[PDB]
RNA sequence: UGGCGAGAGACCGAUAGCGAACAAGUACAGUGAUGGAAAGAUGAAAAGAACUUUGAAAAGAGAGUGAAAAAGUACGUGAAA
RNA sequence: GAGUAGGCAGGCGUGGAGGUCAGUGACGAAGCCUAGACCGUAAGGUCGGGUCGAACGGCCUCUAGUGCAGAUCUUGGUGGUAGUAGCAAAUAUUCAAAUGAGAACUUUGAAGACUGAAGUGGGGAAAGGUUCCACGUCAACAGCAGUUGGACGUGGGUUAGUC
RNA sequence: CCAAGGUGAACAGCCUCUAGUUGAUAGAAUAAUGUAGAUAAGGGAAGUCGGCAAAAUAGAUCCGUAACUUCGGGAUAAGGA
RNA sequence: UGUCCCUAUCUACUAUCUAGCGAAACCACAGCCAAGGGAACGGGCUUGGCAGAAUCAGCGGGGAAAGAAGACCCUGUUGAGC
């Protein structure tokens, strides 16, 4: 449960969001747009995207989509407002705050340590071709699941000695060289 | 921002000049109300359905040169909004509306 | 919300089309409490409900 | 097999790439020759095109048929404000060619120059050639030493020199700067008119004499992609062709099994970086003088400025020039004047040019008069 | 090589074995004759998740049941693309 | 001491079968995963770690529906193209309130329009089969949306001596 | 099957009354190339396999109407007002 | 009479950008040339030229592009209509 995390379970709270009818292609960019960030500034974020003011990124599924000058904030040339996304995964940031508020964590410093979207089984539907086909019309649904946990620093300070080992002529240079 | 009422004047002629014939009055409608958004400097703009009669009396295709309307930003409740003040336009009633210069009531 | 019922049945009622219905667009509390065709009846005497009259097709231009 | 019937080649295959001229200012590629004898002077000069009018003149050219008749000619007019001088750089000859060694400025530079260096400016502290000023502290200790580099050093000796754009109907703000090469003396000669005139206006009198040949240089109207047969012009094909006419047919064969450069293809084209050459100077007016457009034939008190203004751009009260024929460049542009490369002598040239009436009808639209007072004379007198 | 009742197997083990291990000659196609699928496994026992908190809700994070929830009625194991 | 077609020999691996190791195994069988290890020229074998939960193996022999990369193979699943092509014919929508978590699409009001009585009107035939109507409701469907519906859940409804 | 007013020869086309819909994914911008509509100075088939496509003509009233003919026609000939 | 000399301009709906929804054909691996040799016309081989992320709108040179076990011709001790 929860794909691999290096945080520390007592520090963090958790939100999952399985089968959700979103493009799985614009809510991995949304996810990998908001990763890394503090809570408040991807919050913020997400409602600016909103409202068209900032852009989410597009670097993966980014085929013959049209540029726009809010990429430039990330250095790309092209980026998008997928509204149904980001709302999805507004609802799963605010639901997540609300365990870590609920467990006890400073709302300050939690910081989405992180974030996948796996695929759901796709939606069946048919459409109907020229000279009497049948196709597939298929939905692609996501497994949302994000971590937020507390920012802590004095880290490594790691790790090991100069456990060394040496020749007779390697401590016989040693010796000289101290008696020099 | 201020509670205020003011009478402006809008040239739609300069404003709807190269549109398509079936979108004409529909573009007054969100000009007016980009318009109202420009001198109140509100994103909530509230057009009076007789504002509305007043557009779309001669059709789709045949809206006046110029518009005599007021425009009052007044304050906001109803769910509050993120903007604390609204601006609720409607039409003045003039027989010729031209050589108007933007007034205040009060 | 859904008086489409009652557009339907004020029409049937007083004996005009649905395009010569006035349901009262204050008064909408009652018109949806309104089921019966004797509450759509009762509704038209109030004043609630009306026949919105004739487009008028003059024959003026025509004499 | 062969073209079956040979026609010459739609398009010039020297004006490519057809791509956006990076900048929107012109770029002298080539200045004068550089004489070392005659007095220090301007080669080219900045300025603003304004639009286009018609003129009437007299015509000596002995042996044509139109020998001492009036001619009409079209004329496009040049706002030229004053250009005020703000630096001097120094240019050493390389193995890799001309490098600019270092270039000073003077320590009061105008807003017009400062707000070039600015994309959001009214946000800005305008901490532009703060230190730099403040390099004249003393007796321009840094400023004498760069100069002394510049004269024993720097075989070549350009002005920075930027336009007067507050003066134009223009709503930029934001003076075009530009370097500008002087052919004169010797290179302390030169060095010197550029310190000399720091802080300074050059007008066009100087630069430019009347009946002189003359290099506009600015960047063509946009037109946006503007398909196949507008930009080459190749062939529309019959009305019975399947999936569109306005095209080009045979890109080309196999072998070479690539489109090839020399074919005629789609894509954006006008805003193109363009030199036309030998454009008479017809007229070289002022800014302190009414009845600009009066010639020695009329004596009327009229401006250049047509009635109700030049169209799209507006009023000319500063110093202008009126040149012969089109020039490239949109009105409300930045074109750049550059004296002929070569002594052109032939009988176009050496031709005194003496203008006998200036069109100032209002050419926006089929305008009768050529002055409010006239139009007034005509009709009248109704009714205000 | 049918019907009924029984014993069996160096047979097959859910794409195999009968078309059918399941409400299979069922669903479904075609006017009709006829054509004709896919589809087994939570756990010993539902003990099928009380109760708290975010959300309008689905659900989430807890708490709990369980020998295990890395068994949650999308249920043994859970490969590869 | 080469080798296609081809022959022959020696082995490796799989489902079962007889015999044996008084074989291993819920203190974990088999299966699967393993930039860990060892053996074998190789087919392959063996071991450690993880997951898992009920069987399986060595050896001497018997037997075969016994070993896959190809068959425009079969069935099932999955991709790149690709958030691309596109969702552009039937002239056209717009303002307000209400409802609601949510409204371009729902209800009402108000405009502006169209069909123009060889109609986008009002009935019927054949065909369908409850789609009719009410209430409740929106996971699926209505190639946008959805509070709406010919959808979904529960009900109600078709009266003849003359048709 | 029933079938209104006006223009008009008219159940033609165009506009309205009764009655019915306002349903066909939307928002923004107006590059190329398209698709469906248009216009073009002068020339007038020179284009082209070929006048393909479009243009021109058009209702009504009066005038006039040839060769040829199976004596019925041609005929709204043509050409005008 | 824009069929043409000789093209130009305009309108609407596309395309384009956005929110939503979202296929298919095809796909050994793939995708820069020149010559050479070679199943006698190479993306890969040899020798050169060279070569800098991510890409958007167009385009119709090439991929001996895609569609379909050539329907023409022959063979077959394969058939059918006549």
């Amino acid at each position: 449960r929860y794909g691999a995390t290096s945080t520390n379970p007592a520090k963090s709270a958790s939100a999952r969001g399985s089968y959700l009818r979103v493009s799985f292609k614009n809510t991995r960019e949304t996810a990998q747009a908001i990763n890394g960030w503090e809570l408040t500034k991807a919050q913020k974020y997400l409602e600016q995207v909103l409202d068209h003011q900032r852009a989410i990124p597009f670097r993966r599924f980014n085929s013959s989509i049209g540029r726009t000058a809010q990429g430039k904030e990330f250095g790309v040339t092209k980026a998008r407002w997928p509204a149904k996304s980001v709302k999805f995964v507004q609802g799963l940031l605010q639901n997540a705050a609300a365990n870590a508020e609920a467990k006890g964590l400073d709302a300050t410093k939690l910081y989405v340590s992180h974030i996948q979207v796996n695929q759901a089984p796709k939606q069946r539907r048919r459409t109907y071709r020229a000279h009497g086909r049948i196709n597939k019309y298929e939905s692609s649904p996501s497994h949302i699941e994000l971590v937020v946990t507390e920012k802590e620093e004095a880290v490594a300070k790691a790790a090991e000695k100069k456990v060394v080992r040496l020749t007779s002529r390697q401590r016989g240079r040693i010796a000289a060289q101290k008696r020099i | 921002k201020d509670v205020v009422t003011r009478e402006y004047t809008i040239n739609l002629h300069k404003r709807l000049h190269g549109v398509s014939f079936k979108k004409r009055a529909p573009r007054a409608v969100k000009e007016i109300k980009k318009f109202a958004k420009l001198h109140m400097g509100t994103d909530d703009v509230r057009l009076a359905p007789e504002l509305n009669q007043a557009i779309w009396k001669r059709g789709v295709k045949g809206v006046e040169y110029r518009l005599r309307l007021r425009i009052s930003r007044k304050r906001n409740e109803e769910e509050d909004a993120k903007n604390p003040l609204f601006s609720y336009v409607e039409p003045v009633l003039v027989a010729s509306a031209k050589g108007l210069q933007t007034v205040v009531v009060e | 919300a859904n008086l489409r019922t009652q557009k339907r049945l004020a029409a049937s009622v007083v004996g005009v089309g649905k395009r010569k219905v006035w349901l009262d667009p204050n008064e909408t509390s009652e018109i949806a409490q309104a089921n019966s065709r004797n509450a759509i009846r009762k509704l038209v005497k109030n004043g609630t409900i009306v026949k919105k009259a004739v487009t008028v097709h003059s024959k003026s231009r025509t004499r | 097999s062969h073209r079956k019937y040979e026609a010459p080649r739609h398009g010039h295959l020297g004006f490519l790439p057809r791509k956006r001229a990076a900048s929107i200012r012109a770029r002298v590629k080539a200045f004068p020759k550089d004489d070392r004898s005659k007095p220090v002077a301007l080669t080219s000069f900045l300025g603003y095109k304004a639009g286009m009018t018609t003129i009437v003149r007299d015509l000596d050219r002995p042996g044509s048929k139109f020998h001492k008749r009036e001619v009409v000619e079209a004329v496009t007019v040049v706002d030229t404000p004053p250009v005020v001088v703000v630096g001097v750089v120094g240019y050493v000859e390389t193995p890799r060619g001309l490098r600019s060694l270092t270039t000073v400025w003077a320590e009061h530079l105008s807003d017009e120059v400062k707000r070039r260096f600015y994309k959001n400016w009214y946000k800005s502290k305008k901490k532009a050639f703060t230190k730099y000023s403040a390099k004249y502290a003393q007796d321009g200790a840094g400023i004498e030493r760069e100069l002394a580099r510049i004269k024993k050093y720097a075989s070549v000796v350009r002005v920075l020199v930027h336009t007067q754009i507050r003066k134009t109907p223009l709503a930029q703000k934001k003076a075009h700067l530009a370097e500008i090469q002087l052919n004169g003396g010797s290179i302390s000669e030169k060095v010197d008119w550029a310190r000399e005139h720091f802080e300074k206006t050059v007008a066009v009198d100087s630069v430019f004499e009347q009946n002189e040949m003359i290099d506009a240089i600015a960047v063509t109207k946009g037109h946006g992609f503007e398909g196949v047969t507008h930009r080459w012009g190749t062939k529309k094909l019959p009305r019975k062709t399947h999936r569109g006419l306005r095209k080009v047919a045979c890109i080309g064969a196999w072998h070479p099994a690539h489109v090839m450069w020399s074919v005629a293809r789609a894509g954006q084209r006008g805003y193109h970086s363009r030199t036309s050459i030998n454009h008479k100077i017809y007229r070289v007016g002022k800014g302190d003088d009414e009845a600009n457009g009066a010639t020695s034939f009329d004596r009327t008190k009229k401006t250049i400025t047509p009635m109700g203004g030049f169209v799209h751009y507006g009023e000319i009260k500063n110093d202008f020039i009126m040149v012969k024929g089109c020039i490239p460049g949109n009105r409300k542009r930045i074109v750049t004047l550059r004296k002929s490369l070569y002594t052109n002598t032939s009988r176009k040239a050496l031709e005194e040019v003496s203008l006998k009436w200036i069109d100032t009808a209002s050419k926006f639209g089929k305008g009768r008069f050529q002055t409010p007072a006239e139009k007034h004379a005509f009709m009248g007198t109704l009714k205000k």
